[PDB]
């Protein structure tokens, strides 16, 4: 008779103070004890008809861990105690744990059963402390699948979509070659997301282990104008384009062009890059230790910039939006099936409240900007209010405040308002077919209009999560598994 | 091993206590059983006696179908695992179910809202 | 593995205790004639494989030899060995004219079929015919071996010395020429070895509270002679569980309504374990179930003053050496289960004579006999302060040492 | 170590060759009847040592068994059963009526006194009685073995039997009921052997140049047989050296001067090392020394056409491999010398028969018997494309793999 959800209350692992978090770039979070893993686990309920599993798009957000984890199972095997048993389950279906459990926003969390009135069951915690655990003790080795059919399949992209579909493919036994420009593999997982997140050494540990079995990664490699798309198409019969989408919308706004103004994702690749190669020691990055520093673009671009800022320590940092602050807790036109819309409070934002004892606020919400200042370097930013009003058919509008212009001193700013699609018309080699920069594709069935092309990833799905790319890489590795050799189970 | 066989033997006395017959050595003859979804033909040559309303599949889809199940179970070349039931519960990629969570909450959302689409 | 080392030990152990020079354990250490044949068989489907067979005697120097057979697939030459000096044991404490010896093919009775076994039997016969006669050898029934295969192997020796010998082979049906109450010896051996027992140690009969877990053949018997000799029955146990009732528990009904395979827990009520089952006030206690039962935490537990091993060696070392400080009655397995021993003892003195004898006549001639032995065995442990296992190994070994001095083999 | 495992390849590889089943090769594998005993034995002291013996029956599917027996200290069971296998093989290639077998006994005949022997081998002789018989085993002589012992042997058969069975046991002594020439077997073996070689070969037996290393009986009778038919010897080797004369080295004087031991060198001369001697021009060179001589070093020295291994496996497999690609004629050693195993069962007939033939009936016979054989395994050597070894074993083996397809064991 379980009843852990009743009679138990849930907690948080042992995080690094604050005030220490900003010293040391390493991992700010460690996973659950024996004791606190079970008495977690032990809240699941054993859950029929589980919420946390649908993974489907619902009202424009996703709800539920969208590679279909066996959550029930593996939480009944935590608290159990079998740990060996879980990590098989979990890794049954998901590929890359060491990645989804402390990288993904926990889709699962937020959408279950037990989030009724209720804080939901740590499902990210515990997965990341299965994976934890079981790489400390050794458990994952290479499988190195005996079978093997000389084939050759040519991922593009080091994504996590394109390692899930090597590695994919590699177990079906076809052999696979990863062409990437940036000089280690992982794309986003490397450089993009941030150190803190995201410690390097487990994306190199992993991607030694994919080397291990066999994928045979090659680097500095454009594919664009140093290698042509006819000849990869005759060398190689499919092409699984993990292009990725790195193309970032610009503001057509005036003012836009003096010096200082960078993007998001330039400046954070500069700065893990600087890291990993010298402890940023080298002195080619973007410095804004004695600086301002302004983030317009909110959401986890707009985080991870506030964190390298904070980090770099920067004298002041706002983050601007124009979607109005959030609420503290469930409104009318939301509900729990649906992903929340709740005050959140992630790291770098408690911690950046925490430090700045001058001025210890943040979410500077209501207000982008506008044409920003000239002569050389930015001295000043202008901004003013909007508010969300409904005209025509009760259609959300923003309208500006004519009296609320405001002067804010900005000498570096970031924008990450966003993305676009994959780099077209760059690599127009092939003949696909993009509508909005996007490649055309449909969910499952990635055949394009050219023979042996497949979309994957983001570069049709927009922008998503690396849950979603995962499960796009596994969905499209069944798809050419079954183009090629027409038989394949998954 | 001696629960599990006493535990069996408890059921199929509570099966045979469902119908009414009181001895294992009379339920043994007897065909309690209603075939929903067998040939009429299929029935009145092996499963004489029973009852079908719709006839239904036939032998040849019948095999089929071991063979199908058998030469996919055989063939499993990717994983060492089962993969999960969905008759009891519901799994998504399992086997459909009435109340799905889509169905579940697009009727609970409905029927608040008092919307009609 | 370690049966033979085991074997070799205990033997050493008695022969010190004895006192005889190292020349007896050169010569027992190790059976004096091991044979290793291949039998050419036909299956159904026409294709031919070959069985490994195995033979062992042990010792001659008494008389002639005898053995089981055991069609298990396991079977090995260690073990055959082992087996065989564990039967020159038995028969050494029974006081008989055998030495000892063991016999086994490599085969799988579960997929072997009828006509195949009975050719595979025959086989054997044939090709171990040359070592084997009525002044040689012995065969008797064993694991995976009955009245059937016994039948045939006599039949076969018929054939091929030319003259009938029923004597040949013993466990043989009825109407071939068997002897009766073969299926209860074990039961009349362990119901007169708990008399002795508790005769001996004060404990009355009547009124004696018992515990039989282990509802086979054995225990069916032993619950019915103890309950007609008097004493009540407070416990049995079996496949499914086990009761439990101070006052009686209606032994007539229960047989009554024993099935084929002796279960006899209800369906819709809790049973009782043997864990639990072993901790229940009883005087004497008699595990013939499942082997190491009897260890250190339920020796503690352990409340019965005789307990009798009717099973094969079901307790260990630190459970005898618990018990023996308690001051327990532990009844050796070798002195508890030679009743079949000794009732294929009689069928083969009924076919030598050419005459059979009755129940009553095999009953009285049978309780004198383990009487006897039990008798001559406690006296020798109680002169010498051993164990009762020690003893048992020991009075064995003096039978079969001295025959072979006074053979002058050595 | 790997005397069996190596036994049991190469008949794997012969039956291989053949194309019978695995049946056959599974029947084979392993002898059908292998018997281990302990011999109780006085010493002059009064001390009582048990010797372990071993007895192997390899099959008898042909008829009556056969086998020497070694008194030598490191016998053991794997060596036992491998020797059983190749007197098995030496049966088969010289078509006798044998099926094979071998004996032995742990023990030092070097500390052993003579009354002890005679007890150790009438003990021996007591023990496995059971088994042995003029239709079922014929003991041999072999290594640490003689006239002597074969002659207790027979003596206690007669007594165990109540009735003379002189062809009980091969080997006796001349007055006994023995064969004449039974010293010399070897020798006439291998000089029908060479002088067949020579003939198909073309190499003129007149005049041919022949090395002998190794002059116990076996290279004096076989240089004095060569001397006789005509060819002319230019080299003899010994413990203690050799000579080398390209026109001849008087073999009637070495005879002549021929010590007890063979020794035949000088004391004041220098000599020749065999390694050296190996190296000598000559048409036909008789390996009959220690073994593991002929190896890669010398193969490329070796200059003979003909090479004969009179000795049990001189050479080895890469020695083997470069005179086949020479194309220098290798004869077997199996069939090299089989002269004592043919002379023995010569010596059995002449018993059963209870007429003794003379020393000219046992020559031509024997001739008779070697040119056959030799003839038949040139002829199927030369009609499949295999080495000389190969199809010795081949042809030994499908004799005895065809008889018991015949008897029906498989
Ligand atoms: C918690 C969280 C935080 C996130 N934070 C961020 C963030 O800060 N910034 C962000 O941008 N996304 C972020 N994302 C989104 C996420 O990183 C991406 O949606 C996803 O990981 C990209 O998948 P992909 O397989 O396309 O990888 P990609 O890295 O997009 O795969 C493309 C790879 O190929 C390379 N490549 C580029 N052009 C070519 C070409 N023409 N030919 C060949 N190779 C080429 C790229 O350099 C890259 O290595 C976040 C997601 C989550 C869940
Ligand atoms: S991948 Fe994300 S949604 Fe899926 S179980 Fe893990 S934390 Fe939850
Ligand atoms: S997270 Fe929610 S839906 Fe999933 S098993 Fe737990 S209670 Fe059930």
């Amino acid at each position: 008779k379980p009843t852990g959800f009743m009679e138990i209350k849930r907690e948080k692992p042992a995080e690094r103070d604050p005030l220490t978090r900003l010293k040391d770039w390493k991992e700010y979070s460690a996973p659950f004890s024996e004791e606190a893993s079970k008495r977690q686990g032990a809240r699941c309920m054993d859950c029929g008809t589980p919420f946390c599993q649908i993974g489907a798009d619902i009202n424009g957000f996703t709800s539920g861990c969208p590679i279909y984890n066996l959550i029930p199972e593996w939480n009944g095997l935590v608290y159990r105690g079998r740990w060996k048993e879980a990590l098989e389950r979990l890794l049954k279906t998901n590929n890359f744990p060491e990645f989804t459990g402390r990288v993904c926003p926990a889709p699962c969390e937020g959408s279950c059963t037990l989030a009724i009135s209720d804080p939901a069951v740590s499902i990210k915690n515990i997965e990341r402390t299965i994976i934890d655990k079981g790489f400390e003790n050794g458990w994952i080795q290479p499988r190195i699948p005996k079978k093997r059919t000389g084939k050759k399949v040519a991922i593009v992209g080091s994504g996590p979509a394109g390692l899930a579909s090597a590695d994919q493919l590699n177990q079906a036994g076809h052999s696979v070659t990863v062409f990437e420009r940036a000089d280690r593999a992982g794309g986003l997982l490397t450089y993009g997301i941030p150190n803190m997140k995201l410690e390097k050494g487990i994306v190199e540990r992993r991607i030694k282990l994919l080397t291990q079995e066999g994928i045979d990664f090659v680097t500095n490699t454009e594919i664009g104008v140093d290698i042509t798309a006819d000849e990869l198409k005759e060398q190689f019969d499919a092409v699984i384009l993990c292009t990725g989408a790195q193309k970032q919308r610009d503001l057509l706004i005036e003012g836009r062009d003096s010096k200082g103004v960078h993007y998001a994702m330039d400046y954070l690749t500069l700065a893990t890059k600087s890291y990993l190669d010298s402890n940023f020691k080298d002195k080619q990055f973007i410095d804004a230790k004695g600086k301002d520093v302004i983030v317009i673009g909110g959401g986890d671009t707009g985080a991870d910039c506030v964190a390298t800022a904070l980090r770099q320590k920067a004298k002041s940092v706002h983050q601007f939006g124009k979607h109005p602050k959030l609420p503290p807790a469930r409104t009318n036109d939301n509900m729990w099936p649906e992903q929340p819309h709740v005050f959140t409070l992630e790291y770098a934002y408690e911690e950046a409240e925490a430090k700045f004892g001058r001025d210890p606020r943040e979410y500077s919400i209501q207000t982008t900007k506008m044409v920003a200042d000239k002569n050389g370097k930015l001295k000043e930013l202008h901004t003013i209010q909007m508010e969300k009003v409904k005209n025509e058919h009760g259609k959300y509008e923003f309208r500006e405040l004519p009296g609320t212009e405001k002067v804010w001193p900005a000498q570096l700013v970031f924008i990450a308002i966003g993305f676009e699609g994959t780099e077209q018309p760059l690599l127009k080699q092939f003949g696909v077919n993009s509508v909005n920069n996007k490649i055309s594709a449909a969910y499952g069935d990635y055949q394009t209009n050219i023979d042996g092309v497949f979309a994957a990833g983001d570069a049709r799905r927009g922008q998503s999560l690396i849950v979603w790319a995962i499960n796009e890489g596994r969905e499209v590795a069944r798809e050419v598994d079954r183009y090629l050799m027409g038989s394949s189970v998954l | 091993v001696s629960k599990y066989g006493k535990s069996i033997t408890e059921g199929v006395v509570k099966v045979m206590s469902k119908m009414g017959i009181s001895t294992v050595q009379s339920y043994r003859g007897a065909q309690i059983f209603e075939a929903v979804g067998i040939s009429r033909d299929v029935i009145d040559r092996y499963f004489s006696g029973t009852a079908s309303q719709l006839g239904g599949i036939d032998l040849q889809t019948i095999a089929e179908e071991a063979q199908r199940r058998h030469r996919e179970a055989y063939q499993d070349d990717y994983s060492k695992t089962l993969e999960p039931g969905s008759d009891f519960q519901w799994r998504n990629g399992g086997e459909h179910h009435a109340f799905n969570p889509k169905t579940i909450h697009t009727l609970q959302w409905a029927c608040r809202r008092n919307d009609y689409n | 593995l370690d049966v033979l080392k085991s074997t070799q030990t205990v033997i050493h152990k008695a022969l010190e205790k004895l006192g005889y020079p190292e020349e007896v354990y050169e010569l027992l250490k190790e059976p004096m004639r091991l044979l290793t044949v291949k039998i050419p068989v036909r299956m159904d489907d026409g294709s031919v494989k070959i069985f490994t067979g195995y033979r062992a005697q042990h010792n001659d120097s008494v008389g002639p030899t005898k053995g089981g057979i055991r069609f298990h697939p396991n079977v090995t030459e260690k073990e055959v060995k082992a087996l065989s000096i564990w039967m020159s044991l038995k028969c050494g404490i029974i006081d008989l004219p055998y030495g000892g010896g063991k016999g086994g093919i490599v085969c799988d009775p579960r997929d072997m079929s009828f006509r195949e076994l009975e050719r595979l039997s025959r086989g054997y016969v044939r090709a171990i015919s040359q070592i084997v006669g009525p002044t040689k050898d012995v065969p008797a029934p064993d694991v995976f071996t009955n009245s059937q295969i016994m039948a045939w192997m006599m039949d076969e020796y018929s054939r091929i010395d030319e003259f009938n010998s029923p004597g040949f082979i013993t466990g043989k049906p009825l109407v071939l020429g068997g002897s009766h109450g073969r299926e209860s010896a074990t039961a009349k051996g362990v119901t007169i070895c708990i008399k002795e027992a508790a005769k001996k140690r004060g404990i009355d009969i009547k009124g004696a509270r018992v515990v039989v877990q282990g509802f086979g053949n054995a225990g069916s018997y032993l619950a019915k002679f103890m309950h007609d000799a008097g004493a009540k029955v407070v416990g049995i146990s079996d496949a499914y569980g086990g009761l439990y009732d101070p006052e009686g528990l209606d032994i007539d009904y229960l047989l009554d309504r024993r099935d084929s395979f002796g279960t006899v827990t209800k369906l819709f009520n809790d049973t009782i374990t043997n864990q639990e089952l072993l901790e229940l006030d009883c005087d004497i206690l008699v595990p013939a179930a499942i082997e190491n039962q009897i260890t250190e935490e339920n020796a503690h537990n352990i409340r019965a003053k005789i307990v009798v091993e009717a099973a094969n060696g079901p307790t260990t070392l630190e459970g005898t050496k618990i018990l023996s400080d308690r001051d327990i009655l532990l009844v050796p397995d070798v002195l508890a289960s030679a009743g079949g021993v000794t009732v294929s003892y009689f069928e083969w003195v009924q076919n030598n004579q050419g005459f059979y004898w009755s129940e009553e006549e095999v009953e009285e001639k049978l309780e004198k006999m383990m009487v006897k032995s039990f008798n001559n065995i406690y006296e020798m442990a109680n002169n010498r302060r051993i164990d009762m296992r020690l003893a048992a190994y020991m009075v064995g070994v003096r039978k079969m040492a001295e025959a072979s001095r006074f053979r002058g083999w050595i």
